[PDB]
């Protein structure tokens, strides 16, 4: 077994709301954070929970910092529900819902602009919860759900209702793993993400292939390029506006043919950059007088 | 309590090696 | 501190070359693959490495298998170069390459019809390498580089020379690593990929929004949708093509606006699958009788 | 078909102690192709789901 | 004089055979 920790990690921030925004007792659960390993993409704790079958916190402490004022306050309480399918979601009574929370093990009571911590207790035998991501049974990947508490209203300096709901911290996970069998474990959890959305150039002479340079993107890594546009009238004068963006370097093509006997937006380029986060492609068009602006978009893997 | 006998209600399979050369 | 291993992890598979792909003796290197535990991307070992900045190597024996008959033949050399700014690429004589191959201490030669190793030669002192992607200098981040050299022209049995460049074999490593200080290294490691097109569904009702099932992914992970549709006459009958495609679970709105006044072409869906890797958005038409089919591209990060 | 599947519904569980596959292979040495050969121990995780 | 060192840098090389059966 690999025993790696002990070390710091980003949940998630919390947002504190109103009295308005609280009608249920059920709407008083602020986050519902399920503490496995593989939950909380692009952290730390989740990449490298996808290189092993199995983990065990041996302890997992949850940290709460406030971003907020000592003008406001609203009590919390925070809670760590060891059994991941115990919902306190369905609770009718707003007084039971607190009671069900400060009587789980290791809850902590807090007013929410003092910093506070919370620990999982850890269970009497030894069992190895599965990592990866979620399946059939939710009690095989899980070990526990963070819950916050919010028990009273939010309210402001001179002791009156907060009418706007607040994001007022974050929460922090000091951990500590056992980790078992190392796997690839598919199905990834990397999320892409539009990196930005940067338009062609405009060239002077029809039918010439030019370089465009775009800058200010990662070093080394790659990319992806579909084409897009928005409000464009490609029949302002004489021509069909044609073009075609190829790299120097990476594979692929971007085709805009806004011909109206056949219309073509399709294609795309995996590009990597230089050491200096910057790539070129070769645009040219058919007719470089029509000067209709063309986008394309920039896909990228952002964990 | 619990208790564990040697069950002897299985049989081996050894397995052997060889290789024909080309002559 | 953080001692990991020993495992095995797949490098590359290598492509012996024909004779006639063979010109200059620099043409002889088949693979130049970097050895740093950052240079293998999609591996496990890769993946660990993003997650600390040092490693150094206490045991890389790289095992090489064979993927090829024992009725043809043809023969490597193959060493690890740990200085990696030592560049036998410009070595204008053919035999001159291979001497350098098997001066390096720990090289090795094989008939590549069978399965050789060559371990990683330790330094002298107890010096720590980068991980990441190689920033300026290769001496930080690359603790040796392998090469395998073809000495051989490729034979087949029938006694001719193989004119096709054949894939001959795999590469695997079994490292044993130590790392140090914990972190994130800001440049992801992994490549996206266009997963799979599929058109988007033809709406019966102008204006009413038909719910489009789609199957076959990868369960409960994000994908990325980008529209893409290639020669379509949308003035072949009257009416104006405006679809609008927005997730009942994710967030984005791909509009499809093919008025030639106007034109917007953009928008993008980001959507995961649940359990069982399918999910749905709701595609609507305002012209229902345009039965000119769109696409759209699925976007996955494959590692 | 084998005595183990016969005799393990006449127990409540099991547990492999030791597990060992041996991949006999019947053809000669003319023909080659390269095979990765592996025991996953989560049975849900499964590759068939992976486009690259 | 003449005097006969011993020179201690080289390193060795040393060849092994196999050889693969029909099957
Ligand atoms: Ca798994
Ligand atoms: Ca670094
Ligand atoms: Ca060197
Ligand atoms: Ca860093
Ligand atoms: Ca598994």
């Amino acid at each position: 077994i690999s025993r790696l920790g002990p070390d710091s990690d980003f949940l998630t921030s919390v947002v504190a709301k109103a009295s308005t925004s609280i009608v249920t007792p059920a709407d008083r659960i602020l986050v519902k954070q399920p503490l496995s390993a593989s939950s909380f993409p692009g952290t730390r704790i989740t990449g490298l929970s996808s290189y092993w079958e199995r983990y065990k916190w041996l302890s997992a402490v949850a940290r709460y910092v406030p971003a907020v004022p000592n003008t406001v306050a609203c009590q919390f309480v925070m809670y760590i529900d060891t059994d991941p399918l115990d919902d306190p979601s369905n609770i009718s009574d707003d007084n039971q819902i607190v009671r069900q929370a400060v009587s789980q093990a290791g809850s902590n009571q807090f007013n929410f602009n003092t910093s506070k911590t919370v620990p999982l207790i850890v269970r009497a035998d030894n069992q190895y919860y599965y990592t990866g991501v979620d399946k059939q049974n939710l009690r095989f990947s899980l070990q526990g759900i963070l819950y916050i508490i919010q028990v009273t209203d939010l309210i402001n300096f001179n002791g009156e209702l907060i009418t706007q709901d607040l994001t007022c911290g974050s929460l922090f996970l000091d951990w500590l793993v056992n980790f078992s069998i190392p796997q690839i474990n598919p199905t990834s959890l990397t999320d892409v993400r539009v990196d930005k959305a940067v338009n062609f150039i405009k060239p002077e002479v029809s039918g010439v292939a030019e370089i465009q340079t775009v800058t200010g993107l990662s070093p080394s890594t790659s990319y992806l390029l579909t084409p897009a546009f928005l409000e464009q009238n490609f029949q302002s004068e004489a021509g069909i506006y044609i073009l075609s963006a190829t790299p120097v370097e990476g594979e692929g093509t971007i085709s805009i043919n806004m011909d109206p006997t056949v219309t073509t937006v399709s294609g795309f380029i995996k590009v990597k950059t230089d050491t200096f986060g910057t790539f070129d492609l070769s645009v040219v068009l058919t007719t470089a007088s029509k000067k209709q602006t063309t986008g394309f978009n920039i896909i990228a893997a952002t964990s | 309590r619990r208790r564990v006998v040697i069950n002897q209600s299985n049989q081996s399979m050894p397995v052997t090696s060889n290789g024909a050369p080309l002559q």
